[PDB]
């Protein structure tokens, strides 16, 4: 039986665009990657300041079927995302969120 | 950002 | 950091009618009931074998404020409801799956 | 050509939490259950007074197969749910409606 | 208490297109069109038979401010469409059902 | 290589229902009608002055497998639809307008 | 008045993961980007290859309120989307599409 | 079709 | 709530 | 409204 | 089913 | 991919 992590996706606006910083369990900025050494959770927690009424719709992936993450699970208010790791599979995958946002109708997507 | 696996 | 515990809920036709059977991370039958002694998630999985198209669309409270869980996630399909739990608050709060088939128009409840 | 039914559901906060009081058409509480002596409609109509922005979002079934009602339609406000009961299959059932709610992303049920 | 009524939406199709053919409880074609003498609920049934995969998602009008016809709900298949009429507001509302299909993404409408 | 058009589809209400008033680049009112002369894109923006909410949420079709139109795009706000026409087919199609409406649960449709 | 565009967004599987290909409407490939030199629509279909059941959800943007792209429509069936862009604004932007798959729950990207 | 409304 | 059915 | 396709 | 806390 | 905009 595995690790529950969490990580606080906190939104801000710089020059009009969006930044992503993450932060953990201490308060303390962290670079968002994870090592997973074992089957678990990671759940991500968006703390929206841009006043832009960002909502999760998704985790986007441009190697979606490497398997490192085998699902991806969503709340009905958008400010949550989960990842399910079983972590059977070895090796690393890179994502970004995807998120809706109130002034426009284009996704918004955290840096690659 | 980055995901790690090490079964 | 918290655990990451993993329920396997299996339903099966019995009578016509749906019966869910709880499966732990050993493959032992458990009762379903947790409990949370610090911060996590409990991520359950849909192992639908009564050929009726069952889907996770929630996971419903009688006491949805009591604050025992504070946020449900589910994923795209279906297959994948996970529960946050803080632990914050102590005190425990009965659920059911809340789920859409196939075969009508009404939604499934596991038991109270 | 049959009975059309209009109940409607008065949610109140107790106890910071969902109580469910059903009114029948003469303004009269009534226990919720119904009789259908022949194929016809039953409209539930929603007065949230909880302030906890409740919408239906379903009517849930323990033994969703059992034939007694035959559908469930919904608005798209969430305010009406109506049960198709084309009265063929003679026997009771027991559902709870399925309610989601703005405070938070757990479903609300009403009592078993 | 009022009525609930029950019409069938049999759809074919001819010259390629779709036509919309009402049977009444007796099996009857009918008109399509309604007269309510009370507060009550109009059930409609699809029966599609234009192989085209077509799903209510709406039941469309030109004056829908008028008041005749209070609330419409559909199943979450798209099946049924039910159309609740309090009967306080006299006059005469034209309406045509909405339909999504399987063939392309344009929306189906039944005659004006 | 193909047109895209842009009209402006203006919703105001009188006499309590809903007047669609068409308006092209220029600033002028236009009757809406389109004579396509090569493959190309129909951009419909909407301007609602009802106060009552509206949103496209469809593009409606009597005879929606003449081919005249290909296929409808809609934005996640409602704000716009497009029409793809790859004008391969001729010939003439009449459509209405769909949209939800936050005063009430039926559909509105723009005249036939 | 201006250009409607129209791209094909083929995607194969090479090494198990998804690779885009863009066609112009000579059937040429093309590198996938555009100058707009006027107001006017982007057109991209989808022609998944990858047996993946992939559809568009979506456009996504690092820098979404460029104001570059003005909208994003989408078809109900996930085989277009279509880009609005006014070209008021001048500049660059680089976007993403984002689309679902039916092998599991996390979101396709395509390259950054 | 047409609905017809008589209290 | 429950609901009876007698045809 | 109405759309004339004229190819 | 049923959760306890107990933090 | 990449849009430019030259009005």
């Amino acid at each position: 039986q595995g690790l529950a992590q969490f990580i606080k996706v906190n939104v801000t606006l710089e020059n009009g665009e969006p930044v992503f910083i993450f932060t953990d369990a201490n308060g303390q900025v962290c670079q968002g990657d994870i090592t997973v050494t074992q089957a678990g959770t990671i759940t991500y927690l968006l703390n929206d300041q841009t006043l832009k009424g960002l909502k999760f719709v998704g985790v986007g992936f441009v190697t979606p079927f490497d398997g490192i993450i085998d699902a991806v699970t969503i709340s009905s208010d958008g400010m949550l995302v989960q990842l399910v790791d079983l972590d059977k599979t070895p090796g690393t995958t890179k994502f970004q969120f995807v998120l809706s946002n109130t002034a426009n109708t284009l996704l918004v997507l955290s840096p690659d | 950002p980055q995901i790690i696996n090490r079964p």
